[PDB]
C-alpha cells in the first residue's frame, strides 16, 4: 500500500494549484480520505476529507469555502483544488486513508508528502512537553492534555497517538487510547481518563526518536496537537 | 445526531453496502434459474451442450434473457437435505432417454420414470413447471422397429410404429403429474443433431414468467 | 457370518451396560426445583440486507458482531448493537449451508453445495476481505465447520464423513469415517479437544481430535439429526432431529437423559443452541418458530414467534446476552 | 468392513460410565453454579442491556 | 329527496374512508410493500382517501347553498380536490399499464418492474398533480357566493379537465386491458383445461368489472360538465364520481388474489 503525493512548489501568493495523490496497493474506493498540511517548523494541521464515494466533504474553518477536496475512485486518485493561496498555505500536505468500520483503524497509512511555498467549540489538544531528553532503554511518558471530553456514549475515547521520525511522514502507534497499531512493538502503550492522555514507552530503541502527536476524531474539524520532540 | 464522526461515517459505510446488495439482488431477480434433473444414461450432457466436484451452473442468454442451469447430478448424497436449496426455481429441466425402454442397469426407462415421478410431487416442487425431454429420439426409431415396446409395458397393446410408441411413453411419463391443475409440463422430443431445444426452453419460461407477474399483479 | 454375531453380541453387550449405569432419570431428579416461570423475550434487533433464505449464522467471539450466509452468494458481518453492514463478502458458489466465525475474529469460514470449505481473511493490509484458502477434498456437500484456532478447522459433509485440516497447507490432517449417513451437523468441546457429530443415520458420534478415531456413539433418534450442539459444561450435547424430537446425550453416562418433544409439534428442527448457563435450550423448528425449553425439567419455557419461514439458524452469545435466529424469510432477528 | 466394525464396538464397550443419577447431578449443579450469570434466563435492567 | 342524497353522501363518505384505511392498514401490515403492485395499490388507496376526505364539503355546501369556509379554506380545499382527482385517476392508468407491461411484455418487465421504478412512477404522478394544483390555486380564487376557479378561460379549464380525466385514462385503460385479455388467450397455463378456462374468465370478469366501474362512475359528471358548458343531477353526478373513489379500493382489495390468498 502506498499513497504518492504530486503537485507543490513555488506559487504566487493569490494564485491557485491542484494537489493529486495516487493510491496504489489497496481497495481505495472504501477509504476516506484526508488532507493533513504541516508548516514547515511547525507541526500537524488537518485541511479535509472526503468520504467513501464522496458523500460527505469536510473542511477546515482556516480553508472552507476556499479549498475543494474530490476523489477519483475508478482512476485511485485524490484531489485537493486550493484557490487564493494565502501566505500562511505553505505547507508539506500528507494524503492519509482512514476507513470507518467497527473496529476499524483510521488515519492507519500517511502519504509522502507534497511541499507547497507561496512567497510572501473547536476542541484544543495541548502537548505541554517538548523537547525531552531520553536515553536507550529507559522508560518515556508523553502527556496530553484535551479541551474536551473525548470519551463518548458508546464507550470509544477517539484519541490518536502518531510518531513523525525526522525526515519521514507521520505514522500511528495508537488509534484509540489503549488500542495498538499494527506492525508496532508492544512496547508503545496508550492510556487515558477523561480529558488528559498518556502514551508510554517501557524501553526504547534509537528507531522511536521523534516528534509525538495527538489527534482527535470526536468532531470536526479534527484538532491535532503541538509536536512533543525526543532527543537522543 | 447523537452520533460520533467516526460512528457516522460507519453508518454510511453501511448505507453505501445496502446500495450495493441492492443493485446485486436487483440483478439477480431478472435472471432464470433452471433445475437440471435425470438419470445416468438418461442423457443431459448434450443437452447442456446444445443450449450453450459439486454441483455445475451454466450460464446463457436467449432473447435478452439470461439463463442458469443447475446441473446437480454429482451430488451423490442424499436428495432430501439439499433439494429445498432450489425450492423458488422457474423449472426443472428434466432429462429422459426414450431409447433406453428394453435396457438394464431393474430397466432405465423404469428408473426415469419413477425419478421423474419422485420428483415432480416433491413437496418443494408442488407449482414449478416442468420441461420434459426425451433424448436419442433416432435411436428410439431404429430400436422399436426390431424390439416391440411391451419389453417395459406389458399392458402397452398398441401399434408398434415410432409416432404412436412415443406418444405412449410421453402420455405415461404425464400421467405421473398428480394433481394437474397449477403446474404444466411441457414435454419435447430432441435429438443429438436438434437445435430447437432453446426455443422450446424460453417459451416455457415465458409462460412461466407470466403466471408468476399475474400472481405478483393479483389477478388470479 | 461369525462377525455379525459377534457384532450382534458387542451391541447387546453396550445396551446392557447402558441399561445398567440407568440408575435413574434426570427428570426425577429435577422434578424438586421450582422451573422457569415464563421466558419472554422480545425482538430487540431486526437485521435485513439478505434478499434469499438465510442458511447459517455464527456470533463473535466478542458477541457483538456476527456472520450469516446467505443464497444470494451473500456473507454479512452485522454489527448486532448498531445494526449495520461491517462486511459484505460475495461468495463464488451461492449454494452455502455452513459458516463459521473464526475466535481470533481474523477469519470466517463457508461452504455448502459446492464441496469446499473456503476462508475468508477479515483484516488484509488492503480495504477489503478476501479468501485465503479453499479446502477441497471432500465428496459431499459441507454441512457444518468450527474454527478449532487461527489455523485448524473441521468440517463435516455429506459423504458420511468428517476432516480436520491444516489451513496453512490445505490438506486435510485428519479424517474422521465411521458414519453411515450423511454428517449434518458439528459441535466443538469447550475446551476443543473432541466434538460430536450428528448423521442422516439417526446417530451421533463422538470423535477424538487428537487420536483422530471415533471415540462414542449414540442411538435415540428415528431420522436425520440436522442439528447438534455442547452443553457448556462439555460433558453433555443436545440433537435436534427430523421427528420433532430433542435429546440431550450425555458423554460419561454415555446414554441419552431427557426427551424434548411435544404432540403439538410434528416439524424437524433445523438447529439448537444452549444458554450461558446450560439451563434454557433454544431450537429452531420448522414452524416458523424457535422454542425455548427447560433443559433441566423438558417444560417449553417459551416460543420465539416472529418469523415468517422456517428458523435455519439459531446461536446465542459468548456473553448469553442476545439469542440471534436466522430464517428463510430472509431475516435475522435479535432477541433478549 | 466388519472387523473394524467389531473392532469400534470393542472399544466403545471398553469405556468406563459413570451413573446417570451422577451425570443429571453434574448437569443440575452446573445450571445451578451459573444461574446468576445467565441474561436470558431473567432480563436484565434495560441500563445494563446492549440491545435496547 | 335531500335528506337522501344527504344520507347517501355520507354512506359513501364513510364507506370510502373506512375501505381507504382498511386497504392501507393491510397494505403495510398484514402483507409487506414489496412488488409494484403494492406501493401502486398504496398510492391510489391514499388518493382516494383524500378525495373522500374532501367530500363533505361538497356535501355541507350542497346542504347550506352557500360557502361559510372563506377564500383561504376555499382555495386548499379545491387544490387538494384536484390534486386528489388527478392522483386517483393517473394512479389508476399507471397499474393498468403495469399490469399490461407484466403480461405482455414479461422480459421486459423482468427489468421495468421493480418496486424502485415503481416508487420513481408514483413521485412523478403525484408530482405531476402537483402541477395541476399549484396551477389551480394560482387562479382559485372566490367571487349567494359560490366557490369556483377565478379567471372562455373556464371553458378551457373544463375542456382540459375532461380530456385530461377521462378520455385518456379511460383509453388507455381500456386499450391495455382489451391486449391483456387477449394475450392471456393466446397463454398456454390459462387457455388449457375447464379450470385453466375458468381462471381466465375470471380475470376477464374482474378486468371487466373494474372498467366497467370507471365508465359508468365518471361518465355522467363529465357529460354534465360539458352539456351545461356548451341542481340535484350535479350533484348526483357528482356523488356518483365520489362512489367511484370510494368503491374502487373495495373491489381492489376484495378482488385480489394476494387478498384472497392472506385472508
Ligand atoms: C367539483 N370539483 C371541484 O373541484 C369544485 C368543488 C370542490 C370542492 C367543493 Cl367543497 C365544492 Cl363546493 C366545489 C371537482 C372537479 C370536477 C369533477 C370532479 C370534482 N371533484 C373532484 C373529485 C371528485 C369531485
Amino acid at each position: 500500500v502506498q499513497l504518492v503525493e504530486s503537485g507543490g512548489g513555488l506559487v504566487q501568493p493569490g494564485g491557485s494549484r491542484k494537489l493529486s495523490c495516487s493510491a496504489s496497493g489497496f481497495a481505495f474506493s472504501s477509504f476516506g480520505m484526508h488532507w493533513v498540511r504541516q508548516a514547515p517548523e511547525k507541526g500537524l494541521e488537518w485541511v479535509a476529507y472526503i468520504s467513501s464515494g464522496s458523500g460527505t466533504i469536510y473542511y477546515a474553518d482556516t480553508v472552507k469555502g476556499r479549498f475543494t477536496i474530490s476523489r477519483d475512485d475508478p482512476k485511485n486518485t485524490l484531489f485537493l483544488q486550493m484557490t487564493s493561496l494565502r501566505s500562511e498555505d505553505t505547507a508539506m500536505y500528507y494524503c492519509v486513508r482512514s476507513i470507518y468500520y467497527y473496529g476499524s483503524s483510521p488515519f492507519d497509512f500517511w502519504g509522502q508528502g507534497t511541499t507547497l511555498t507561496v512567497s510572501s467549540s473547536d476542541i484544543v489538544m495541548t502537548q505541554a512537553t517538548s523537547s525531552v531528553p531520553v536515553t536507550p532503554g529507559e522508560s518515556v511518558s508523553i502527556s496530553c492534555r484535551s479541551s474536551k471530553s473525548l470519551l463518548h456514549s458508546n464507550g470509544n475515547t477517539y484519541l490518536y497517538w502518531f510518531l513523525q521520525r525526522p525526515g519521514q511522514s507521520p505514522q500511528l502507534l495508537i488509534y484509540r487510547m489503549s488500542n495498538l497499531a499494527s506492525g508496532v512493538p508492544d512496547r508503545f502503550s496508550g492510556s487515558g481518563s477523561g480529558t488528559a492522555f498518556t502514551l508510554t514507552i517501557s524501553r526504547l530503541e534509537a528507531e522511536d526518536v521523534g516528534v509525538y502527536y495527538c489527534m482527535q476524531h470526536l468532531e470536526y474539524p479534527l484538532t491535532f496537537g503541538a509536536g512533543t520532540k525526543l532527543e537522543l | 445526531c447523537t452520533l460520533s464522526a467516526e460512528d457516522k461515517a460507519a453508518v454510511e459505510r453501511s448505507k453505501m453496502i445496502d446500495r450495493n446488495l441492492r443493485e446485486d439482488g436487483e440483478k439477480a431477480a431478472r435472471e432464470v434459474k433452471l433445475l437440471l434433473l435425470g438419470a445416468g444414461e438418461s442423457g443431459k450432457s448434450t443437452i447442456v451442450k446444445q443450449m450453450k466436484t459439486g454441483i455445475v451452473e451454466t450460464h446463457f442468454t436467449f432473447k435478452d434473457l439470461h439463463f442458469k442451469m443447475f446441473d446437480v447430478g454429482g451430488q451423490r448424497s442424499e436428495r432430501k437435505k439439499w433439494i429445498h436449496c432450489f425450492e423458488g426455481v422457474t423449472a426443472i429441466i428434466f432429462c429422459v432417454a426414450l431409447s433406453d425402454y428394453d435396457l438394464v442397469l431393474m430397466n432405465r426407462m423404469h428408473e426415469s420414470m419413477k425419478l421423474f415421478d419422485s420428483i415432480c410431487n416433491n413437496k418443494w416442487f408442488t407449482d414449478t413447471s416442468i420441461i420434459l425431454f426425451l433424448n436419442k429420439k433416432d435411436l428410439f426409431e431404429e430400436k422399436i422397429k426390431k424390439s416391440p415396446l411391451t419389453i417395459c409395458y406389458p399392458e402397452y397393446a398398441g401399434s408398434n410404429t415410432y409416432e404412436e410408441a412415443a406418444a405412449y411413453i410421453q402420455c405415461q411419463f404425464e400421467d405421473l403429474n398428480k394433481r394437474k391443475d397449477t403446474k404444466e409440463i411441457y414435454t419435447h422430443f430432441t435429438c443429438a443433431t436438434d437445435t430447437k431445444n432453446v426455443q422450446f426452453v424460453f417459451d416455457a419460461v415465458t409462460d412461466v414468467i407470466i403466471k408468476n407477474n399475474l400472481k405478483d399483479c393479483g389477478l388470479f | 457370518d461369525q462377525l455379525r454375531q459377534e457384532a450382534e453380541q458387542l451391541k447387546n453387550q453396550i445396551r446392557d451396560a447402558r441399561k445398567a449405569c440407568a440408575d435413574a432419570t434426570l427428570s426425577q431428579i429435577t422434578n424438586n426445583i421450582d422451573p422457569v416461570g415464563r421466558i419472554q423475550m422480545r425482538t430487540r434487533r431486526t437485521l435485513r440486507g439478505h434478499l434469499a433464505k438465510i442458511y447459517a449464522m455464527h456470533w463473535g467471539t466478542d458477541s457483538r458482531l456476527l456472520v450469516s450466509a446467505s443464497q444470494d452468494g451473500k456473507l454479512i458481518i452485522w454489527d448486532s448493537y448498531t445494526t449495520n453492514k461491517v462486511h459484505a463478502i460475495p461468495l463464488r458458489s451461492s449454494w452455502v449451508m455452513t459458516c463459521a466465525y473464526a475466535p481470533s475474529g481474523n477469519y470466517v469460514a463457508c461452504g455448502g453445495l459446492d464441496n469446499i470449505c473456503s476462508i475468508y481473511n477479515l483484516k488484509t493490509r488492503e480495504g477489503n476481505v478476501r479468501v485465503s484458502r479453499e479446502l477441497a477434498g471432500h465428496t459431499g456437500y459441507l454441512s457444518c465447520c468450527r474454527f478449532l484456532d487461527d489455523n485448524q478447522i473441521v468440517t463435516s459433509s455429506g459423504d458420511t464423513t468428517c476432516a480436520l485440516w491444516d489451513i496453512e497447507t490445505g490438506q486435510q490432517t485428519t479424517t474422521f469415517t465411521g458414519h453411515t449417513g450423511d454428517v449434518m451437523s458439528l459441535s466443538l468441546a469447550p475446551d476443543t479437544r473432541l466434538f460430536v457429530s450428528g448423521a442422516c443415520d439417526a446417530s451421533a458420534k463422538l470423535w477424538d481430535v487428537r487420536e483422530g478415531m471415533c471415540r462414542q456413539t449414540f442411538t435415540g433418534h428415528e431420522s436425520d439429526i440436522n442439528a447438534i450442539c455442547f452443553f457448556p459444561n462439555g460433558n453433555a450435547f443436545a440433537t435436534g432431529s427430523d421427528d420433532a424430537t430433542c435429546r440431550l446425550f450425555d458423554l460419561r453416562a454415555d446414554q441419552e437423559l431427557m426427551t424434548y418433544s411435544h404432540d403439538n409439534i410434528i416439524c424437524g428442527i433445523t438447529s439448537v443452541s444452549f444458554s450461558k448457563s446450560g439451563r434454557l435450550l433454544l431450537a429452531g423448528y420448522d414452524d416458523f418458530n424457535c422454542n425455548v425449553w427447560d433443559a433441566l425439567k423438558a417444560d417449553r419455557a417459551g416460543v420465539l414467534a416472529g418469523h415468517d419461514n422456517r428458523v435455519s439458524c439459531l446461536g446465542v452469545t459468548d456473553d448469553g446476552m442476545a439469542v440471534a435466529t436466522g430464517s428463510w424469510d430472509s431475516f435475522l432477528k435479535i432477541w433478549n | 468392513q466388519a472387523r473394524k466394525l467389531v473392532e469400534q464396538l470393542k472399544m466403545e464397550a471398553n469405556i468406563d460410565r459413570i451413573k446417570v443419577s451422577k451425570a443429571a447431578a453434574d448437569l443440575m449443579a452446573y445450571c445451578e453454579a451459573h444461574a446468576k450469570e445467565d441474561p436470558l434466563l431473567t432480563p436484565v435492567p434495560a441500563s445494563e442491556n446492549p440491545f435496547r | 329527496i335531500p335528506v337522501i342524497i344527504t344520507a347517501v353522501y355520507s354512506v359513501v363518505f364513510v364507506v370510502g374512508l373506512v375501505g381507504n384505511s382498511l386497504v392501507m392498514f393491510v397494505i403495510i401490515r398484514y402483507t409487506k410493500m414489496k412488488t409494484a403492485t403494492n406501493i401502486y395499490i398504496f398510492n391510489l388507496a391514499l388518493a382516494d382517501a383524500l378525495v373522500t376526505t374532501t367530500m363533505p364539503f361538497q356535501s355541507t355546501v350542497y346542504l347550506m347553498n352557500s360557502w361559510p369556509f372563506g377564500d383561504v379554506l376555499c382555495k386548499i380545499v379545491l387544490s387538494i380536490d384536484y390534486y386528489n382527482m388527478f392522483t386517483s385517476i393517473f394512479t389508476l392508468t399507471m397499474m393498468s399499464v403495469d399490469r399490461y407491461i407484466a403480461v405482455c411484455h414479461p422480459v421486459k418487465a423482468l427489468d421495468f418492474r421493480t418496486p424502485l421504478k415503481a416508487k420513481i412512477i408514483n413521485i412523478c404522478i403525484w408530482l405531476l398533480s402537483s402541477s395541476v394544483g399549484i396551477s389551480a390555486i394560482v387562479l382559485g380564487g372566490t367571487k349567494v357566493i359560490e366557490c369556483s376557479l377565478q379567471f372562455w378561460w373556464d371553458l378551457f379549464m373544463k375542456i382540459c379537465v375532461f380530456i385530461f380525466a377521462f378520455v385518456i385514462p379511460v383509453l388507455i385503460i381500456i386499450v391495455c386491458y382489451t391486449l391483456m385479455i387477449l394475450r392471456l388467450k393466446s397463454v398456454r397455463l390459462l387457455s388449457g383445461s375447464r379450470e385453466k378456462d375458468r381462471n381466465l374468465r375470471r380475470i376477464t370478469r374482474l378486468v371487466l368489472v373494474v372498467v366497467a366501474v370507471f365508465v359508468v362512475c365518471w361518465t355522467p359528471i363529465h357529460i354534465f360538465i360539458l352539456v351545461e358548458a356548451l341542481l340535484s343531477s350535479y350533484y348526483f353526478c357528482i356523488a356518483l364520481g365520489y362512489t367511484n373513489s370510494s368503491l374502487n379500493p373495495i373491489l381492489y382489495a376484495f378482488l385480489d388474489e394476494n387478498f384472497k390468498r392472506c385472508f
